[PDB]
């Protein structure tokens, strides 16, 4: 009744998985062995959103593990709450893609991806009626940003009237974790606006950062970066799952959030985040929450919203709250930051509220903007790419296994025409 | 005329027989059901 299955691909995206599913477990009240001890009723009359009943009672999450080496599985697998998933949804390569685009979507990917589209079909119509697909993966390596992007091609293509939404993990050089990291984002940039309906960025570099300035942490670990990444992945469809004053889906979100059909790459930031020795030095308040929304630095990117212009903004807030408050505070900071909002849109920013809070918390916020900051990331990528493709540098890699260079200067002029565009309506007046 | 003293030397070259996982995050408050209606 209008779920939402979940695929996740490559290591990045697996680790994201393990981490928000056991988010989601907890906060529904599963236990690792799939049986249900919850404290109330109203975590049981939508279940049915994420997971699937199996004889004997328990629940079986609907997820779909793909990769294309065994060992992230088998560490995911043997971990906590890794009993939940159905062993039949492991599927899994024998040689891996090596951070190779052409490998993970030419060579490997075809012969590979036919059982995952078997067990994709299986699962989203073997629903009632679905909602759409979620999809999380890393554009900075090779099998995760080829294969899940094919997949993302041929879902759409079977599935055209469906939700698509994706947590895109974009490879900063400030941190860098790969040298290729560049002609795979690019292609994978490509092939993704053509395609998907939804897209967010995360960056690694802001997340240290958050971690590192806001919580007060000395040493943060990737299960931390997951965590933040679980809570705010949870905190966009909680209001699907649970009852509140003013209800969205991810549909409502989308239409209220694209004006136009390309430009469908978001950012996201989560608040409260407070300090273990400074948290209740705070007042959870909705003028608190909302100004630690709009704090640039909270965001999950790098891209500095202040450098351009808001087309649309959306928050969703989680608790019991006055809508007369909510929406005077949306619109005392509309009007006391004119500038950076774009003014043919009047009124431009969506506003929801959840009566169920995230467990531990009393009130919380998830905030999805899109600003015409996002273009600084696509213009430094580009250069990046431009500058390593101006010599051929590890280009015999990528075109021994079917490429040509064509299809690099058509990526290079879809990037570009991209980023013009995008930067067009941040000058535009009425 | 004499060699040396060093008796037997017979040595070769022998080689003898001879948690981060989790995270650090989140606090704690009572569970708040029953929503407004
Ligand atoms: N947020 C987050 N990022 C990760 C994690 N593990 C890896 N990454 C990022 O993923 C990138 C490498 O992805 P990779 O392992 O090559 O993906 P694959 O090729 O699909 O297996 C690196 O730049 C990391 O920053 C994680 O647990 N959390």
């Amino acid at each position: 009744m209008r779920e939402i299955v979940h695929i996740q691909g490559g290591q990045c995206g697996n680790q994201i998985g393990a981490k928000f599913w056991e988010v989601i477990s907890d906060e529904h009240g599963i236990d690792p062995t799939g049986t249900y001890h919850g404290d109330s009723d109203l975590q049981l009359e939508r279940i049915n959103v994420y997971y699937n009943e199996a004889t004997g009672g328990r629940y079986v999450p609907r997820a779909i593990l793909m990769d294309l080496e065994p060992g992230t599985m088998d560490s995911v697998r043997a971990g906590p709450f890794g009993q939940l998933f159905r062993p039949d949804n492991f599927v899994f390569g024998q040689t891996g893609a090596g951070n190779n685009w052409a490998k993970g979507h030419y060579t490997e990917g075809a012969e590979l991806i036919d059982s995952v589209l078997d067990v994709v079909r299986k699962e989203a119509e073997g629903c009632d009626c679905l909602q759409g697909f979620q999809i999380t993966h890393s554009l900075g390596g090779g099998t995760g940003s080829g294969m899940g992007t094919l997949l993302i091609s041929k879902v759409r293509e079977e599935y055209p009237d469906r939700i698509m939404e994706t947590f895109s993990v974009v490879p900063s050089p400030k941190v860098s974790d790969t040298v290729v990291e560049p002609y795979n984002a690019t292609l994978s940039v490509h092939q993704l606006v053509e395609n998907a309906d939804e897209c967010m960025v995360i960056d690694n570099e802001a997340l240290y950062d958050i971690c590192f300035r806001t919580l007060k942490l000395t040493t943060p670990t990737y299960g931390d970066l997951n965590h933040l990444v679980s809570a705010a992945m949870s905190g966009v469809t909680c209001c699907l799952r649970f009852p509140g004053q003013l209800n969205s889906d991810l549909r409502k979100l989308a239409v209220n959030l694209i004006p136009f059909p390309r430009l469908h790459f978001f950012m996201i930031g989560f608040a409260p985040l407070t300090s273990r020795g400074s948290q209740q030095y705070r007042a959870l308040t909705v003028p608190e929450l909302t100004q630690q929304m709009f704090d640039a630095k909270n965001m999950m990117c790098a891209a500095d919203p202040r450098h351009g212009r808001y087309l649309t903004a959306s928050a969703l807030f989680r608790g019991r709250m006055s809508t007369k408050e909510v929406d005077e505070q949306m619109l005392n900071v509309q009007n006391k930051n004119s500038s950076y909002f774009v003014e043919w849109i009047p009124n431009n920013i969506k506003s929801s509220i959840c009566d169920i809070p995230p467990k531990g918390l009393k009130m919380a916020v998830t905030f999805v903007g899109n600003s015409t900051a996002i273009q600084e990331m696509f213009k430094r990528v580009a250069e990046q790419f431009t500058a390593m493709f101006r010599r051929k540098a590890f280009l015999h890699w990528y075109t021994g296994e079917g490429m040509d260079e064509m299809e690099f200067t058509e990526a290079e002029s879809n990037m570009n025409d991209l980023v013009s565009e995008y930067q067009q309506y941040q000058d535009a007046t009425a | 005329l004499v060699m040396g003293n060093n008796n037997p030397q017979f040595t070769s070259e022998a080689m003898s027989e001879f948690l981060k996982k989790s995270h650090f995050k989140l606090g704690e408050d009572p569970s708040l059901y029953e929503t407004t209606t």
